[PDB]
RNA sequence: CGGUUGUCCGACCGGGCAGUGCCGCGAAGCUACCAUCUGCUGGAUUCCAUGCCAG
């Protein structure tokens, strides 16, 4: 196994924390940076394949896709952060 | 896209569905499900299963004749796009899954 | 540059070092024995296995006497072993053939016998010429 | 007017596009450079058309026709299919087969006239073809080898036979054929030339590996360029031909 | 050298058009479009994506970038386009009124 | 402060071809040097090829065919049930299990990928019998097959 | 799910059985270098940021 993930342990929580978040900048839109869903399932696909390079051109790509169900976001709260020497 | 009619077990497959076995001679044959295809490797005779569908194609519980059936074949020359001729033949495909459905019926009536 | 195809992305394997397969061209052999792969990756025990459609280096064991006993470059123009086809076709040979090749693409009989592999006449072009049937 | 053309790293232009009068029919790449030449030789007086044939790039081989018709096999989709038909012309006609010799460009061989067939074709097929592409079909192996696409290529002008068949073999098919015909090889003296060479009724493309002698001949086989060759040039030149091909 | 018994020859589908084009010449300043002055405006060989929709002739110019029907609950279309499909349409309707006036979807 | 006590959708958030990294915990290797199983994972770079929406109810369908059906299949989503809400559709393997949170994070480095301007053009999605060898799209055209069992025409 | 068995208890309804009789098709679960998906990120002259894993 990899270093990078040994020593195994459970997770301590059931969701999982996110850890790490897009770099922002003013000059963008307003928009958000995550949401949850629940795996429904999975499937199969079949495409038409334009990526350029590519001897599947123009071609049917046989893949497989989950499916991932996603009620609509109730928000309820906001948080600020402000920033310290001690992070 | 193609749906491929399988031989033995008669199903409508489809692509990423079903395996294919080709022999040395040429003659194609695709199968819909694991079982199908471990029965004509088992030299069963498809008219011999019951379950099979051309078994009830001589077996005369399905229809053989009417014009819906020959409507039902293989075209041959290609022919150029006009957009009428696509929903003229779409909204004819809602009539031909009616008219199909009610001989389906009154068929079965027929037989009991 | 080395006797390995460019185009193959990958199928599944199944003719491994030490393989007798039949022949399919008329050069007058009657089946080849797959010694090495060309083109396979250095990995500790583990059998490099031929996949149709590549060059696999052979040796005759039966045929007739003139070219019995030869060693000779090959490519693999059918398997038995179920692969994945691109379009979502699951599909295999009735037996494993091949075709004596020479490095450079030329090969030494005349015509090929019983049908050809989609990819064995697309990664080598006068495969395909030589193919009377390529499905 | 032949001019030489790389596709990849094989010079076989006919196993990878089928190029006649009416219309010419290359292959789809990541490098568009046959797209490029068969206008370059073509400035956009017949339909420049790319496709890809049952999933395949090999489509010289895998689909015969003429300038009256083009066939195609069961192996193609009806993607495919139309593919072929709207690109075309009106004026053209293509037909989809059903057969056990799906290479079609090796088991079948024609002109604006005449036909050649792999010698085991059922009965209902010949009939397809001649309906099709106008033209009318003879039976005869060459050199007792049946790919009579691969191993010939056919213009109204001249053709190119295969090297080592028999003068009265030769003869006799020049006969039921009608056409001026010559023994030689291609592609640095490689045995097929159907595959490895693609001729419509005013040029040819030919691979960078093939020499000026055999360029030469079929300069003056096909009546190419300002038409001073009419196989009287052969016989002129004979002495470079024998000493090139001793 | 090969030479018929009969000693005929055919005619030449030779066009008038292709007769007075002009030859390839790399040097010609005034040059065709080209698909390598294409490829290489928009990209190499493996960026530019070469158009299929700009190749096709028809008689009306926008049925062009229209995507086209494959499948239709389960029955190929492609497999059951048909010239004069209306045609046989109405033909298909001429049995549906004597179907219903002999009236075999009563119940007895 | 605009966003408070209202539903939003991922449409709002989330768009269509984009490359996204997928946040999950994953299946627990249980009941047969320790542990092996349900550990904390960000699989990153997946491809989003969709989004449905449930109440048009023709979400399964693209511009190739005319079915006017839903992602489900047959006997539903197996271990999960029938969706009838807003689902989106990610290329790969995904990971964790049914019935899992499954958090979805925008991709963390601004420099796009060509794999990831590219554009997805559906022609079909798999809808078949998921619990076995199903071979139909819809129950629609089940029944069109099929004709009439014994006890359809008792019933009826 | 369908088909197929024989042993002994004298025989037999039935039991002790073949330490769960066998053979075809198939589901679940496990899975597969026998299948599929993802695999990052730079700089400095080993270290800093960055991501992941633990907290
Ligand atoms: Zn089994």
């Amino acid at each position: 196994g990899s270093l990078a993930f040994l020593p195994r342990k459970r997770a301590a929580r059931h969701r999982g924390r996110v850890k790490s978040f897009p770099k922002d900048d003013p000059k963008k839109p307003v928009h958000l940076t995550a949401a949850m869903g629940y795996k429904a399932g999975m499937t199969t696909i079949v495409r038409d394949l334009d990526r350029p390079g590519a001897k599947a051109h123009k071609k049917e790509v046989v893949e497989a896709v989950t499916i991932i169900d996603c009620p609509p976001m109730v928000v309820v709260g906001l948080v600020g952060y402000i920033e310290t020497p001690r992070g | 896209m193609r749906i491929e009619n399988c031989f033995f077990c008669g199903r409508p497959a489809w692509p990423s569905k079903g395996i294919t076995f080709m022999r040395n001679d040429g003659k194609a044959f695709r199968f819909c499900r694991s079982k199908c295809h471990k029965n004509f490797k088992m030299k069963r005779n498809p008219r011999k299963l019951k379950w099979t569908k051309a078994y009830r194609k001589n077996a005369g519980k399905e229809m053989v004749v009417d014009s819906t059936l020959q409507f039902a074949a293989r075209r041959n020359v290609p022919v150029r796009y006009n957009r009428e001729l696509w929903q003229k033949t779409l909204k004819a495909m809602e009539r031909i899954s009616e008219i199909r459905a009610r001989r389906e019926r009154v068929f079965y009536k027929k037989r009991m | 540059k080395r006797g390995a195809p460019g185009g193959k992305l990958k199928m599944t394997l199944g003719l491994p070092v030490g393989a007798i397969m039949n022949c399919a061209d008329n050069s007058g052999a009657r089946n080849l024995y797959i010694i090495a792969v060309k083109g396979a990756g250095a990995r500790l025990n583990r059998l490099p296995a031929g996949g149709v459609g590549d060059m696999v280096m052979a040796t005759v064991k039966k045929g007739k006497p003139e070219l019995r006993k030869k060693v000779h470059p090959a490519v693999i123009v059918r398997q038995a072993k179920p692969w994945k086809r691109f379009d979502g076709v699951f599909l295999y040979f009735e037996d494993n053939a091949g075709v004596i090749v020479n490095p450079k693409g030329e090969m030494k009989g005349s015509a090929i016998t019983g049908p050809v592999g989609k990819e064995a006449a697309e990664l080598w072009p006068r495969i395909a010429s030589n193919a009377g049937v390529v499905m | 007017m032949a001019v030489r053309a790389q596709f990849e790293n094989s010079n076989e232009v006919g196993v990878f596009a089928t190029l006649t009068n009416s219309y010419c029919l290359v292959a789809l790449g990541a490098s568009e450079n046959f797209y490029s030449v068969f206008e370059a030789e073509l400035q956009d007086v017949i339909p420049i058309c790319r496709t890809t044939i049952a999933g395949t790039r090999i489509i010289g081989r895998l689909t015969a026709g003429n300038r009256k018709g083009l066939l195609v096999p069961t192996t193609t989709t009806d993607q495919e299919l139309q593919h072929l038909r709207n690109s075309l012309p009106d004026d053209i006609r293509i037909q989809r087969i059903e057969e056990r010799l799906s290479a079609l460009g090796n088991v079948i061989v024609c002109n604006d006239h005449t036909a050649l067939i792999h010698p085991d074709l059922e009965r209902e097929t010949e009939e397809i073809i001649a309906d099709v592409l106008g033209v009318e079909v003879f039976r005869q192996t060459i050199a007792d080898h049946v790919l009579v696409g691969s191993y010939m290529a056919l213009s109204n002008q001249g053709g190119l036979v295969h090297p080592k068949t028999s003068i009265q073999d030769q003869d006799e098919l020049s006969s039921l054929l009608g056409v001026p015909l010559v023994a030689g090889s291609v592609n640095r003296g490689s045995n097929v030339i159907g595959g490895g060479m693609v001729v419509n009724d005013w040029l040819a493309v030919t691979g960078l590996d093939t020499t000026a002698p055999e360029l030469s001949v079929i300069e003056s086989v096909f009546r190419l360029g300002e038409g001073a060759g009419p196989g009287a040039i052969n016989t002129s030149m004979k002495n470079t031909i024998v000493e090139s091909f001793y | 050298v090969a030479t018929p018994m009969d000693g005929t020859t055919r005619e030449t589908f030779i066009p008038e058009a292709v007769k007075n084009l002009k030859k390839y010449d790399k040097n010609d300043p005034n040059r065709r479009v080209l698909a390598r002055d294409i490829e290489e405006a928009n990209g190499g060989a493996g960026v530019f994506n070469v158009d299929l929709r700009k190749d096709w002739i028809l008689e009306n110019p926008e049925w062009k970038y229209d995507k086209i029907p494959e499948i239709f609950d389960g029955k190929n279309v492609y497999d059951y386009i048909d010239p004069d499909i209306d045609a046989k349409l109405q033909a298909l309707e001429e049995e549906e009124e004597r179907l219903e006036k002999e009236g075999f979807y009563d119940e007895d | 402060r605009s966003l408070f006590e209202k539903p939003v959708t991922i449409d709002t958030i989330f768009e269509k071809d984009e490359m996204i990294d997928v946040i999950a915990v994953t299946k627990g290797h249980g009941f047969v040097a320790g542990q092996m199983g349900y550990h904390h994972r960000t699989s990153v770079n997946h491809k989003i090829y969709r989004i449905g929406k449930g109440d048009d109810e023709a979400n399964a369908s693209t511009e190739t065919d005319l079915t006017k059906k839903k992602i489900t299949p047959m006997g539903g989503f197996v271990r999960y049930g029938e969706v009838n809400n807003d689902y989106v559709m990610i290329k790969g393997s995904v990971p964790g299990v049914k019935k899992r949170i499954m958090t979805l994070r925008k991709s963390l480095f601004t420099h796009t990928s060509r794999k990831a301007l590219e554009k997805v053009e559906l022609k079909w999605i798999d809808t078949s019998s998921e619990f076995g060898h199903g071979a139909f799209q819809t129950a629609a055209e089940k029944k069109q097959f099929m004709g009439t069992l014994k006890k359809d025409l008792q019933t009826s």
